[PDB]
């Protein structure tokens, strides 16, 4: 830990996402084929010979149709969700998850982990330069409460000011702007140790990094990116940051007594496009937003 | 009524190439969630409506063998059956046509 | 050294004598060490011509057999195949031949085994690499045959086919990928 | 008659520079001798011009004329002929570059009016050609906002001279 720009500090975080993706891309020398197939239901027996650690679920999509590009927003991969992004590495199985299947669970926590991560991503870059803006985490709430949120901790000078509604409607712009652009969710799978290289600064990322690497034995963190932005987040994420269609933060609360310092929780609520909802249906989910959600136990 | 002057192609490309008389395109058109052929809302899937009518065509003929002739129509209900498959016990008093089939995932 | 049961090697020897004396019998002045050198020049102008993509020469060069084999597949596509180095020199390993009376033909058939290494680089009919490498030189073990019509009184020795057991190492893979399409169901169940 | 549509898949292109431009793949294919009025079949020609394969389709599936069946016929041709002869490897990553119809060699018959009168019918038939190009389709061109009109006006103000003088 040292002195550091916050540019600074962001342009060497992206050399190195860079460079251990370059060494990822290279540690494989040749082209591999992997028979990926296909158990869906709408195109059973499909199967696609597709690259090791270079081709996606998406590119598995542009292979079937347009129509699986742009409705599925997650994969299967045998068990388990995939961000739609992710290089597929061995011989697998597959099955396309949209908003609107049966079992939408993973997808709509899929969802709201990138919202939150944008609302994140908006929040860093949103306040004075001279105050210390800090990602503690993103706390995994369900989408059955009323918004997610991401905790906070600002320096010491603003423990005792709160944020008005032009500063909450400008804290939606920059979310709606971070939207327009179609930034596509980049994901890694790194070791603990370069896990602690990239970030380096932050003590409540670092014992977050801890934390999600004690319980797997090979000590691997997953790493996501939005344009420039990196956070660390558990379980997969959406393929575009355009999926989202309404998005609007709500509130900030504070939890005091649990620390000396000060953590600051910020609320907000998105709907995405194949599932926006009426003026007045998203004027109630505005209106409960707003509300404190603790569900950390 | 004669036209006076022949009409040039211009105006007949302005009258003929104008958004009225253009294709509208239209947005009703999704991925059908079972067999996924690209229904249009508000409309039934012709897959799955074929489907449904080919099965319904096989169980008529059946039941146009089972009946013999023309003005039968039976005075109880109708059940249809598949291989394996033994009658339950509350269709007694119903007509039983069994064709020979596994039992459709889709017909319950 | 030696494995047991050479008796049947000698006969397949024999085998391969007795069609050598049959073509000798028809045609003398003929040896058979410098046979394979020939062959490896003819091989490897027939494939630079086929580079070059000149038919007129290719037909005299290989036979009407692996013609299509050959020119088929390639027809709007850009080839750069370079012979580099010979490993080791060619060994004649099959000499046959048969006594066909249907048109009073008879065809002599030698197949001789060569290990080598080449550049091949298949270009797409826009010019986008599609199959091969520019400059690595891979290693290829590869036996082709060669057919000629004895009773002709031309008969040029050209190449006839190309053999390949299953055990051979599989080739290198395809830069792109593909989708091969499950079963294309009618208003009907899938078991699978 | 001319076939020249035809060929347009014969041509062969140099093999690029490694660092060069994908040069995105290019197809042609066409019907000839369509049972159709080619005004008729221009209009969905028109409608089809600027879309994606797979949104074409969709909206040729839903369209009750008759041409719209032989054009989205065509259109699964060529994806198929795309993918296996001209090496595109995504199905899904093709757009309509072209598409246009063309009238065909008709024939006449007679009509018989109301009188010793008469008209000569004739049979129309009509060709289509379409053409697809590797890749997502282009964005469609924005309206210009009001800041490119007054751009523009001050552009033709400002570059007006002093005529019939020196
Ligand atoms: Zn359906």
């Amino acid at each position: 830990a040292s002195q550091l720009s916050p540019t600074e500090l962001t342009e060497m975080r992206n050399d190195l996402f860079n460079k251990e993706k370059a060494r990822q891309l290279s540690l494989t020398p040749r082209t591999e084929k992997i028979e990926v197939k296909h158990v869906g239901k709408t195109d059973p027996g499909t199967v696609f010979v597709m690259n090791k650690n270079i081709s996606t679920p998406y590119s598995c999509a542009m292979h079937l149709s347009e129509w699986y590009c742009r409705k599925s927003i997650l994969a299967l991969v045998d068990g388990q969700p995939w961000d739609m992004y992710k290089p597929l590495t061995k011989s697998c199985e597959i099955k396309f998850l949209t908003f609107k299947d049966c079992d939408p669970g993973e997808v709509n926590k899929a969802y709201w982990r990138s919202c939150a991560m944008m609302m994140g991503c908006v929040i860093e870059r949103a306040f004075k330069d001279e105050y210390m803006v800090n990602l503690v985490r993103a706390p995994e709430v369900p989408v059955i409460s009323g918004a997610f949120c991401y905790d906070v901790v600002l320096d010491s000078k603003l423990d005792e000011w709160m944020p008005t509604k032009e500063n909450l409607r400008s804290f939606t712009k920059d979310a709606h702007a971070l939207i327009y652009k179609d930034l596509p969710f980049e994901t890694l799978e790194v070791e603990a140790k370069v896990a602690l290289e990239i970030f380096q600064h932050s003590k409540y990322k670092v014992d977050f990094i801890e934390e999600k690497a004690s319980q797997n034995p090979e000590r691997i963190v997953k790493l996501h990116r939005i344009g420039d932005f990196i956070d660390v987040s558990e379980g997969p994420l959406i393929p575009r940051t355009s999926i989202c269609f309404q998005y609007e933060v709500s509130a900030v609360h504070n939890l005091q007594p649990t620390q000396p310092s000060l953590i600051r929780r910020f609320q907000g609520v998105s709907l995405p496009v194949h599932l926006r909802a009426h003026f007045t249906i998203w004027d109630k989910l505005l209106e409960r937003s707003r509300k404190m959600v603790t569900e950390d136990q | 009524a004669a036209p006076k002057n022949r009409r040039t192609i211009e105006v007949n490309r302005c009258r003929r190439r104008n958004p009225q008389k253009l294709i509208k395109v239209k947005n009703n058109i999704d991925v059908c969630p079972e067999c996924g052929h690209l229904k249009q809302k508000h409309v039934l899937c012709a897959y799955c409506y074929e489907k449904v009518c080919k099965e319904t065509a096989e169980i008529r003929r059946q039941i146009g063998k089972q009946e013999g002739g023309p003005f039968k129509a039976p005075t109880i209900e109708t059940v249809v059956l598949y291989t394996g498959e033994t009658p339950s016990e509350q269709d007694q008093g119903k007509r039983i046509i069994e064709r020979d089939r596994k039992r459709p995932s889709w017909f319950t | 050294e030696g494995l047991i049961e050479r008796t049947e090697r000698m006969k397949k020897t024999m085998a391969s004598q007795v069609s050598i004396r049959r073509i000798k019998d028809y045609d003398a002045n003929f040896k058979i060490k410098d046979f394979p050198e020939k062959a490896k020049d003819i091989f490897i102008e027939a494939h630079l011509c086929l580079n070059n993509s000149d038919h007129d020469r290719l037909h005299t060069l290989v036979t009407e057999h692996c013609f299509p084999d050959m020119t088929w597949d390639i027809k709007y596509k850009t080839v750069r195949w370079s012979f580099v180095e010979s490993l080791e020199p060619s060994h004649v390993v099959q000499v046959r031949c048969s006594s066909m009376m249907n048109q009073g033909n008879v065809y002599g058939q030698i197949t001789v085994r060569m290990h080598t290494r080449q550049t091949l680089a298949i270009y797409d009919r826009f010019g986008r690499l599609m199959y091969g490498q520019e400059d690595v030189p891979k290693d290829v073990l590869e036996y082709v045959v060669f057919e000629k019509q004895l009773t002709n009184p031309y008969g040029s020795w050209r190449m006839h086919t190309k053999i390949v057991p299953p055990w051979a190492p599989p080739k290198q893979p395809i830069l792109k990928t593909v989708m091969i399409p499950g079963p294309q169901l009618k208003p009907e169940e899938e078991y699978e | 008659i001319s076939r020249k549509w035809e060929k347009k898949n014969k041509i062969v292109y140099p093999p690029q520079l490694p660092g060069e431009p994908r040069r995105p793949a290019e197809i042609y294919h066409c019907r000839r001798q369509i049972k159709y009025s080619k005004d008729k079949m221009w209009y969905l020609a028109k409608l089809i011009r600027g879309m994606s394969i797979d949104q074409a389709l969709a909206q040729l599936e839903f369209n009750d004329k008759k041409g719209a069946k032989i054009i989205k016929e065509v259109l699964l041709e060529a994806q198929d002929m795309a993918v296996r002869d001209h090496n595109v490897e995504f199905r899904s990553n093709l757009y309509i570059a072209e598409s246009t119809s063309g009238r065909g060699q008709c024939l006449k018959r007679i009509r018989y009016h109301g009188r010793g009168r008469f008209g000569i019918m004739e049979k129309v038939y009509c060709h289509y050609f379409v053409k697809l190009v590797e890749g997502p389709p282009p964005p469609p061109e924005p309206p210009k906002t009001a800041v490119a009109h007054a751009k523009e006006y001050i552009q033709q103000l400002r570059s007006r001279t002093i005529v019939h003088t020196l």
